[PDB]
């Protein structure tokens, strides 16, 4: 309203910028030609003469005036018709596209810890402690340090956790009886190590950790105590006993490191009372290790647990020993195993996931797979019907970043006004963007409507707040379908209900023929996919006239399955008992369907799900959304009679949190202690995996009671085969007949 | 090569589709009017069907379509 | 019929528009283009 | 299949040749050349 000398330069400035002259209406000295179709009515006069150009764009309407965005506003993508090609697509956004671009990090992890006890002295299996799962190979190098180290630091700021977490447990540990104390109240603690004091040593003394007494008086120790003496648990301590000798020193190349800690466990191990609970703290537990702890403390204490408290990716763990009394034995036992082969089980899939992720303060390239890649133009004219660079830049872009986010920003400098386009390009795009023949599109009315200045530009590989328990389990199976859609003999696939807009597209190999379908119109333009690659079916399967002429060998009912029961206003049970033989018919092989049964416990979730029993019935987020559901054992039966021969198996999101690539792969956040809300929000909706193709198991207890012997009867023409049992994403159980190593039972 | 002829027909072929311009952008569909002189070149050489007798065919500044190109 | 405006030279319920066929022009358009092998070339 | 060498730009047996149909090229040489009167002139 009142033209500012930075405005009017930006105005002037935007004039000199080279462009096209107006040539609609032709200058005159004396007369200004006026459109007669347009709004303006001349004066009187003889200086408006009423001249028509032969094709004026403009049409007439006003516009409401819309205060500046305080932030980046993110842009749905929607497509238009005329596509571009992939080779005038790419340069068009090479030509406008901000490559070494800057990006900060922020933080991917925010949660707690994702605790994990293991009984290793309540196993009552003997499990020789020269061959447990050694430290891995890989584990010490380079490249798989540089991660371990990286994720490390992309965790928003920690022994405030991990050390709470150890006394979470440790609280339960504690007798109160004379018979035999254990941490009865007013006993004395031994603490080593201390940054000022520990945070928990404040809690302790407050009694404020529930479960745990109030200890008489704690003992500081340690290289930098600052309260007490500085000893080295490695040699001799000259202190006295103490009931709880809590032990948190690190260790840390491997021989003499190990000896460094079988030493200090040895030290911590003998300042704890007679009858006291020693916690030590090991950095690598190697099959090294376990054979010197076993064979030097095999007597000193009474009971053991491991209790790993995951705050970072580490294979640290915490020991803690029963009653110190001379006469213990404390046996390496199945457990350990177990639980030592989880640890590094989930090592594998923390790296694995990470490597998806660039190295701070390293400018962004197209190298890095979670890169940030934008696209500026200045002044743009996004046209329709036409492509000019500008609208040309915005396919590529939005192409090789859609499963994303998608951010638009308008800064008014004042010279022109720029507009970036960034998003977090990931490796969720690169699969979906090979499957593109064509870079299709987009409606820039949305874009052109805008004509309003936003917040710059901030380029973060990560969101702020942590994912929801719900997407927790959602990228957990986007990574089950990319491993199975993986295999190669599936051939051709269709998936039953997939979104408006096909979001498995990014979870298959771009050279697998899918068919996406839905009742509601597909979100990309299906024209710019190759047709034999994928095919798209509008219509919902629930009604029997879709499935006239739709024949794939492989059928996906995830995340679809019961909305259609609850929209079919049908039974669970009955539902997929009409679905499964028509996927039968359909000429399918293997089926993959997010049903919603409790398997593993009728038990629900507070805020997550409720499980209404009066009528079998779910409610995720208890109303947003009702859907049927049907139980573990009338539901396995009723599909073993509809599929016979078929194979029936239960894949459901593993504890390893191995499917992480896709939660820290695509740039969001989340809460370690949420993996186990997940983890059993997973269990309240497994993914129930059929295969025709193999002959299914036998079961001879059926709901098979936990401790009971029962046989299980693997059909397999061949004796020479290994039978290798996994569960929870390891390995339990390996071995041809002759010798089978079993961790479970 | 494109032979005078050859143009025709891709331009008859081109013309009809022109002819249905208000509709494409009433509808936002399209991408504005397809004239056939934006697959072509304008490269110059000898055009034959072999070295033999493509040596008897000099053209110059000649309107050729590239493989690539016929294909959009 | 609702008036448009300039999205295409001509309104359809424009002043003085016109039907009458004339058996001199026989509506339209282009559908035998040649294609075939020997004389698309 | 034996080995020629220059009499045409490619060898049969050759390195690294490719019988490979696309749905997008069918093969066709020139059978339906216009000659009838009226069309040839
Ligand atoms: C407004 O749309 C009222 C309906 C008048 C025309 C609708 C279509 C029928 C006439 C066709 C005109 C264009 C060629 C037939
Ligand atoms: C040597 O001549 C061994 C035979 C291999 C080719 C003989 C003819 C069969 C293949 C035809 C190739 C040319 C077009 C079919």
């Amino acid at each position: 309203a009142i033209p500012t000398m930075s405005d009017v330069r930006s105005f002037v400035a935007r004039l000199m910028a080279e462009g096209d002259p107006q040539q609609w209406f032709p200058y005159r000295v004396d007369q200004i030609l006026y459109w007669p179709e347009s709004p303006f009515v001349p004066p009187i006069g003889p200086f408006y003469a009423p001249f028509r150009p032969v094709n004026f764009p403009f049409t007439t309407g006003s516009y409401t005036v819309v205060p500046d965005a305080s932030r980046p506003l993110r842009l749905l993508p929607q497509y238009r018709n005329a596509t571009i090609t992939v080779q005038q697509a790419d340069d068009a956004y090479e030509d406008t596209a901000l490559s070494p671009l800057i990006t900060t990090h922020g933080f991917c992890v925010t949660g707690g810890v994702f605790t994990s006890i293991y009984d290793i002295s309540g196993d009552p299996t003997a499990y020789p402690p020269a061959q447990l799962v050694d430290a891995p190979n890989d584990y010490f190098d380079r490249e798989r340090m540089a991660r371990r180290d990286l994720f490390r630091r992309l965790r928003a700021p920690r022994s405030a956790i991990k050390d709470r977490a150890v006394f979470d447990f440790l609280a339960s540990l504690v007798n109160p009886t004379t018979a035999n104390p254990v941490l009865d109240t007013s006993f004395s603690m031994a603490y080593l190590g201390a940054s000022d004091e520990p945070v928990i040593l404040a809690d302790i003394r407050s009694g404020s950790i529930p479960g745990l007494p109030i200890p008489r008086r704690i003992v500081q120790f340690g290289y930098d105590v600052v309260h007490g003496s500085l000893l080295d648990l490695s040699r001799a301590v000259p202190t006295g006993t103490f009931g709880l000798v809590y032990a948190d020193l690190d260790q840390v190349d491997m021989p003499a490191a190990n000896r460094a800690a079988i030493a200090m466990l040895g030290t911590a191990l003998q300042m704890t009372t007679a009858g006291g609970v020693s916690v030590l703290k090991v950095n690598f537990p190697t099959r090294a290790f376990w054979t010197q702890v076993f064979n030097l403390y095999a007597t000193h204490a009474t009971t053991l647990h491991l209790v790993k408290p995951t705050i970072v990716n580490s294979s640290e763990v915490f020991l803690v020993f029963g009653g110190r009394q001379s006469n213990g034995a404390l046996r390496s036992t199945t457990a350990l195993q177990r639980a030592l082969l989880s640890l590094y089980a989930r090592n594998a899939a923390i790296d694995r996931a990470v490597t998806h992720i660039p190295f701070f303060g390293v400018p962004d390239d197209g190298t890095s797979d979670l890169g940030i890649d934008a696209v500026r133009l200045f002044d743009p004219m996004f046209s329709d019907a036409v492509a000019n660079l500008p609208s040309n830049a915005l396919a590529s872009l939005v192409s090789r970043v859609v499963p994303s986010s998608i951010m638009f920003t308008r800064v008014p400098s004042n010279g022109p006004v720029s507009t970036t386009i960034y998003g977090k390009r990931t490796f969720l795009s690169n699969r979906r963007r090979a499957r593109l023949r064509d870079v299709p599109m987009l409606i820039t009315t949305t874009l052109v409507h805008q004509r309003r200045f936003t917040t710059p530009p901030t380029f973060t590989l990560f969101s702020s707040e942590a994912v929801p328990v719900t997407t927790l389990v959602a990228a957990g199976y986007n990574s089950f379908i990319s491993e199975q859609t993986r295999n190669p003999n599936l051939a051709h696939l269709l998936d039953l209900g997939t979104g408006p807009e096909c979001r498995i597209l990014s979870l298959i190999p771009p050279t697998l023929q899918v068919t996406m379908s839905d009742s509601r119109p597909c979100a990309e333009l299906m024209a710019s996919f190759d047709p034999a690659l994928t095919a798209y079916v509008q219509g919902d399967y629930s009604t029997a006239a879709f499935w006239n002429g739709i024949r794939c060998d492989s059928a996906t009912a995830i995340f679809t399955i019961g909305a259609a029961a609850a929209a079919a206003g049908t039974d669970l049970i009955a539902f997929v008992q009409q679905l499964i033989p028509r996927i039968v018919a359909a000429g399918g092989t293997r089926m993959w369907l997010q049903l919603n049964t409790p398997l593993y416990e009728v038990s629900s979730l507070p805020d997550l799900i409720e499980i209404d029993l009066r009528d079998h019935v779910y409610r995720f987020n208890g109303g947003e959304r009702v859907e049927p559901y049907a139980d573990p054992v009338p539901l396995q039966q009723a599909i073993a009679a509809l599929l016979p021969a078929a194979a029936l198996s239960w894949h459901t999101l593993s504890p390893t949190c191995d499917w992480l690539p896709y939660i820290i792969g695509v740039g969001s956040p989340l809460n370690l202690s949420d993996i186990n809300t997940a983890i059993s929000y997973s269990r309240l909706t497994p993914i129930l995996h059929i295969d025709t193709t193999t002959p299914p198991l036998r079961v001879n207890p059926v709901p098979t009671p936990l401790n009971q012997q029962c046989a299980i009867r693997i059909t397999s023409l061949d004796p020479a085969a290994v039978l290798s049992v996994q569960h929870n994403g390891v390995e339990v159980i390996g071995g041809t007949p002759g010798n089978v190593i079993s961790v479970a039972g | 090569f494109v032979n005078e002829g050859m143009r025709e027909t891709f331009s008859k072929a081109l013309f009809d589709i022109n002819m249905w311009q208000p509709l494409f952008q009433a509808t936002k569909t399209g991408c504005g009017p397809i004239v056939l002189s934006s697959f072509t070149t304008t490269t110059s050489g000898y055009v034959g069907a072999t070295a033999g007798d493509a040596l008897d065919n000099p053209v110059t500044n000649g309107v050729f379509i590239s493989t690539v190109q016929i294909m959009n | 019929g609702n008036v448009q405006t300039s999205v295409n030279t001509y309104n359809i319920t424009g002043d003085g528009n016109s039907f009458t066929p004339t058996s001199d022009m026989t509506s339209t358009a282009a559908p035998a283009i040649d294609l075939k092998p020997g004389v698309l070339n």
